[PDB]
């Protein structure tokens, strides 16, 4: 057996989210509320256990279950979990506030002792973009490369009600030099014309 | 009420072997099977293994075939899971969850785990934080190649409250973890001043400041 | 195997079989050709098709029984009651054992005969117009067309017409 | 031989009784969360490994034969009978077996207590005019200390007997600390007494009597109980075990010696082979 | 002495297979304990079983005995008690101060009273007084709580119960 689920839902309070899994072959829902251990939300695909609200539902149709929140409120954010052993990869379900904002980009070269220990990291940042959906494509030497860059979302700051972004890839030592110029291009939803932020030794 | 209550977190020696207790109260040991999952930090939920409570016979997952026995004592209702031969990939939190069928059936098949302990954190290495500047605006430090995830990263532990976002961390290919943690600057403060990032990482014990 | 047909004179079974259990190859001026014989396959099968009904007609109805496991230790009536089942499952095991072994052997026995019986019932229709060659296949001693040959399946293979020019071929 | 099962018990033709955390004595006595069962009627009890106890904290003398005489009965259809306590309270309780959210009892058992200062010799009777068996499950009340024995039953020691024509059954209560369960070290004593039709039933107590409400109607038939975690599913299956259904086609199983409806033997082998064709010799 | 069933305890003890003997701390407070009979000559002296404990008064009174032992162990303890049933009743008070004592012996799930009565009996070896033996299983998790008034050959400790396969059988060869 081997389950599936689509990960990384970005939700708002109020709305409804839909979390799907596929066995692949008795299906339970699962939550881990951050820094707390996993709950109970749903057996047997249908049935919810005492205690938890009536907005929870699940629904089995042939060999795809799927949970439906509706009207979610803060404390269901959380980890999502299927089960049946094998468990599910996990989808996130955050919290979303709206404010539209554009990214601003920074970029850092790598600093020497990095390129000593031969594993050379090039991270580029993008601060206060809304969407959050937004997709970074590196770039080397203006070439794509994939693969390699890794990233990192942090949640919503009640403060800007937007998020930031790392991406960072690394390369071989030898691989470092003879790349001329770091960059990467960003994609993003609020902002319509690519930007690219690039920068070389010296 | 329902409880599970487990040990405390452990701290062990690659190659060692550590053992995970879980205490029920609230009804009897042997009326429910005990199920054993763990999870790496911030890598999901695993299904390690299940106790059939009232018989004693088990089944792990092959990858923990061999170095995982599970074993009860009926009289402290107590639930008992050593790991022998421990890896640093064995670093996780273990859970005991409540399974409910013993007799006729293989109670995971059929059941789910409707009560779950509080999880002990079972760290299997060490490694510190190696810390590196990020200067070009903004700025900002890299904390890379620390296995246990747990690390704070604070500057002055006064000075920088608004404009930081601490990333959390992410995997690598080596299973070593990974953040950064980066702060805008007015344009003028860039230059005449510089901040100090305090990393702190209690599993290895290591507190470094580092500038810029 | 009591007769030694299969396993024995016969020597090797036909893959290419396929419509029946036992049959006929006939080779002839024409050609090779094959058939299956349908009465002896057909009454093999029918042997067969039941063979455990006529025993064990059935499944019996059980309800209401003993407690066949307990949690505490009483003293002699649960060890009466464990000793009762396990005497019951003892016999039952060797019942079950003992009759698959003698239906296995009575099966292995009843093909065997009919194959045999095949093979007599056929040399008998070539009275001696034919010469067991032993390997299980029969030499006919004159012109024998698939006519002939199907009419030899048939059961209905006329000897006399044939027994001149047999005898003068095989004793010449 | 049969040596899979699906591992799931199916509902049909069998009236299938899921006992949900109760077991078959517990749902008898009228233990609170077990009132979903009253007047329940069944062919198979299937009774659960997780079903516990939340009551007054009992104990049946011959536990095993009660268990087995209401399984094969296959009703707990409860009858209430007029039954005349006069000078006692009635209706005691405890805050051990709370129903609702005050203190209460068992819902098929009475539970008397003196009335004022005095605690009669209570001599009641019920004759059996019906033409089926009757059931009557009585207790006796052991309390924990003479002070709490007092307390409740003016005499130093009560005693209960219940009789019939043909039999006689008396008990004679003790006082004495037991372990503590669910906050008590009192218990009750369940005792049963099956009046035939055309008999009659006594009870004469001085003290101690947890005496019952009614009758539970005794039948005759094909019901039984059954051990096990397997859960229900909605499908035609002939033989239960334990381990679920199994199809009943092959004359043997290797699945569970425990089994309800038409069911193979049981055989000590996992496989024993039928020969459905002749010898085999391949070519070469 | 005598065994009320007789025959399950000689069973359940032979399929246990072992004699292993575990003294336990039981604390009999205001009473004598270590009695013996002529009866049942240890040594020189008189003596008792070496696994049952006779308690008789103390100086003048002998109070409600009401001890516990837990079983925290996971295997199953057997307990071998009794009951004496004295000859007369001036032996009957002389022994014990109560007119007609009483045992109970009860866990969480099962109790188990005795009434002893004063009766002459057979005469055998001496003595027309009896000691009824009885046993009681505590499983793990369980509690075990002895309330006697009186008339109680008490425990020394438990027997390790096991399960394999032992057995017993009566045999001159
Ligand atoms: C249909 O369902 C039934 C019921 O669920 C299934 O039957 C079970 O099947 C499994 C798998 O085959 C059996 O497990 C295997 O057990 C053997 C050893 O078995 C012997 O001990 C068994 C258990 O005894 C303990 O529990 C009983 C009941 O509580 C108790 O009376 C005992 O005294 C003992 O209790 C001790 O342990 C408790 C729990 O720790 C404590 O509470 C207690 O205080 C004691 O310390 C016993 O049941 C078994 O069989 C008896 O009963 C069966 C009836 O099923 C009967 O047929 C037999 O003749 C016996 O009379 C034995 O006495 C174990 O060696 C096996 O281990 C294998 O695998 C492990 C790794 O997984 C390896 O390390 C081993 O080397 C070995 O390879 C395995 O665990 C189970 O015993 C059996 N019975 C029950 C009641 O569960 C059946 O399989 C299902 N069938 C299908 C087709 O689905
Ligand atoms: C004859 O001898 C027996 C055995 O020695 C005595 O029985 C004991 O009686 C005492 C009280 O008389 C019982 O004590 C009570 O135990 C309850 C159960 O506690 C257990 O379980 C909890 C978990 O729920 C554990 O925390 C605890 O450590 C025990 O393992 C307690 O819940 C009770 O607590 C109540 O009273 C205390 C008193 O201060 C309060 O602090 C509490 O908050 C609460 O209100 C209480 O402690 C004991 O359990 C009995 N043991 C057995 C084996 O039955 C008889 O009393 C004695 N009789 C005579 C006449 O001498
Ligand atoms: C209720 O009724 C019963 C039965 O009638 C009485 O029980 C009898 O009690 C008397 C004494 O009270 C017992 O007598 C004793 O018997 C012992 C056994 O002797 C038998 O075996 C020896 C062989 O060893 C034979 O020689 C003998 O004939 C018997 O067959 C004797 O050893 C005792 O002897 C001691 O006392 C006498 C007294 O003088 C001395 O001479 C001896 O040397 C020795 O010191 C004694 O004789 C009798 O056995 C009991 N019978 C039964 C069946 O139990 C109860 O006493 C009575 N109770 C009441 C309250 O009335
Ligand atoms: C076989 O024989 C039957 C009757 O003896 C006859 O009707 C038939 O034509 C023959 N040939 C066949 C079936 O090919
Ligand atoms: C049970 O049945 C009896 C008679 O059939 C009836 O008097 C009683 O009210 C019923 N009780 C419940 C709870 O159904
Ligand atoms: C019997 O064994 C127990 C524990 O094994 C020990 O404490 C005791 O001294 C032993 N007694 C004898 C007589 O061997």
């Amino acid at each position: 057996s081997v389950l599936t689920q689509p990960p990384s839902v970005s939700g708002a309070p109020g709305q409804r989210v839909t979390i799907s899994c596929t066995g692949s072959s008795a299906v339970h829902w699962y939550q881990q509320l951050p820094g707390t251990a996993p709950k109970l939300l749903i057996s047997g695909n249908s049935n919810r256990p005492s205690g938890v609200p009536d907005r929870f539902s699940g629904s089995k149709s042939g060999t795809s279950a799927s949970l439906a929140i509706t009207g979610l409120q803060a404390e269901d954010e959380a980890d999502y979990y299927c089960q049946s052993s094998v468990f599910g990869g996990g989808t996130k379900l955050t919290v979303l506030g709206r404010t539209v904002a554009a990214p601003s980009v920074f970029i850092f070269p790598p600093s020497d002792e990095q390129l000593k220990s031969g594993t050379a990291s090039v991270v580029c940042l993008l601060n206060n973009f809304y969407p959050r959906e937004a997709k970074v494509q590196w770039k080397v030497d203006n070439a794509l490369q994939s693969g390699n860059s890794q990233e990192s979302v942090t949640e919503q700051d009640s403060k800007d009600s937007t998020y930031s972004l790392s991406s960072t890839l690394t390369l071989s030592k030898a691989d470092y030099e003879k790349h001329k110029v770091y960059a990467c291009e960003v994609t993003h939803q609020g902002l319509s014309s690519p930007v690219t932020k690039s920068f070389n030794r010296g | 009420q329902v409880q599970l209550v487990q040990s405390g977190a452990e701290v062990k020696k690659p190659g060692a072997s550590v053992t995970v207790s879980c205490q029920v109260s609230g009804y009897t040991l042997t009326s429910y099977g005990l199920s054993w999952v763990r999870q790496a930090p911030g890598q999901g939920l695993e299904w390690v293994g299940w106790i059939n409570t009232y018989d004693g016979q088990t089944k792990y997952v092959k990858k923990f075939q061999g170095r995982v026995t599970m074993t009860t004592h009926t009289g402290t209702n107590t639930a008992y899971m050593e790991m022998k031969s421990l890896r640093s990939d064995d670093t996780a939190v273990y859970y005991c969850a409540r399974v409910e069928g013993v007799r006729g059936v293989m109670g995971f098949h059929y059941y789910p785990m409707d009560v779950w302990g509080q999880g002990t954190m079972v760290t299997v290495s060490s490694k510190g934080p190696s810390v590196f500047p990020l200067a070009p605006a903004a700025l900002g430090c890299l904390v890379k190649d620390y296995f246990p995830e747990p690390v704070t990263v604070s500057w002055n532990s006064g000075a920088l409250t608004s404009g930081v976002h601490t990333f959390p961390a992410v995997l690598q290919s080596s299973g070593l973890y990974s953040l950064s943690s980066v702060v805008t600057v007015p344009s003028s403060s860039l230059g005449t001043q510089t901040y100090i990032c305090n990393v702190n990482h209690k599993p290895s014990n290591t507190k470094v400041d580092k500038k810029v | 195997g009591l007769f030694g047909a299969i396993a024995g004179f016969i020597e090797n079974g036909w893959e290419g079989m396929i419509d029946g259990w036992y049959g006929f190859r006939h080779q002839n001026s024409e050609g090779t050709g094959q058939a299956a014989d349908l009465k002896s396959t057909q009454a093999a099968i029918d042997q067969i098709n039941g063979k455990l009904n006529r025993v064990i007609e059935k499944t019996n109805e059980k309800f209401h029984q003993i407690e066949k496991e307990f949690s505490e230790v009483e003293g002699r009536i649960q060890d009466l009651e464990k000793y009762v089942e396990d005497t019951k499952i003892d016999l039952w095991s060797y019942n079950a054992e003992l009759l698959v072994a003698l239906e296995n052997q009575h099966t292995i026995d009843l093909t065997d005969s009919e194959m045999n019986k095949l093979f007599e019932k056929t040399r008998r229709q070539l009275r001696e117009n034919a010469e067991d060659m032993g390997n299980g296949c029969f030499k006919i001693y004159h012109k024998c067309d698939n006519a002939c040959i199907e009419s030899i399946r048939n059961g209905t293979y006329d000897h006399d017409v044939y027994r001149d020019e047999a005898l003068n071929n095989r004793f010449q | 031989v049969q040596s899979s099962s699906t591992g799931k018990i199916c509902n049909n033709p069998h009236r299938i009784l899921d006992g949900i955390d109760c077991t078959l004595i517990d749902a008898l006595l009228g233990d609170p969360h077990c009132d979903v069962f009253q007047n329940e009627t069944w062919d198979l009890f299937v009774e659960r490994s997780k079903a516990f106890s939340n009551c007054y904290p009992y104990d049946v003398p011959d536990y095993a034969s009660l268990r087995s005489l209401v399984a094969s009965s296959g009703t707990l259809e409860f009858i209430t009978e007029g039954f005349t306590w006069t000078g006692v309270t009635q209706n005691g309780g405890s805050n051990a077996c709370k129903r609702g959210p005050g203190s209460g009892f068992f819902s098929r058992l009475n539970w008397l207590t003196k009335s004022g200062s005095t605690y009669p010799v209570l001599n009641v009777t019920m004759p059996n005019n019906d033409n089926f068996d009757k059931l009557y499950i009585w207790g006796v009340h052991h309390p924990s200390t003479n002070q709490e024995q007092t307390s409740l039953y003016v005499q130093a020691s009560g005693r209960v007997t219940v009789s019939t024509r043909r039999s006689q059954q008396t008990i004679i209560p003790n006082i004495g600390s037991r372990p503590w369960v669910r906050g008590l070290s009192s218990r009750i004593s369940i005792y049963w007494t099956i009046v035939k039709p055309g008999d009659v039933l006594v009870i004469n107590s001085n003290g101690n009597l947890i005496a019952p409400r009614g009758y539970f109607k005794m039948r005759t038939g094909k019901s039984s109980i059954m051990r096990s975690d397997a859960p229900i599913d909605t499908c035609i299956s002939e033989c239960i075990t334990p381990n679920g259904s199994i199809p009943n086609d092959k004359p043997f199983q290797n699945v569970n010696k425990i089994t309800y409806g038409a069911c193979p033997k049981y055989v000590k082998q996992n496989t024993l082979k039928l020969a459905t064709g002749m010898r085999n010799v391949p070519e070469k």
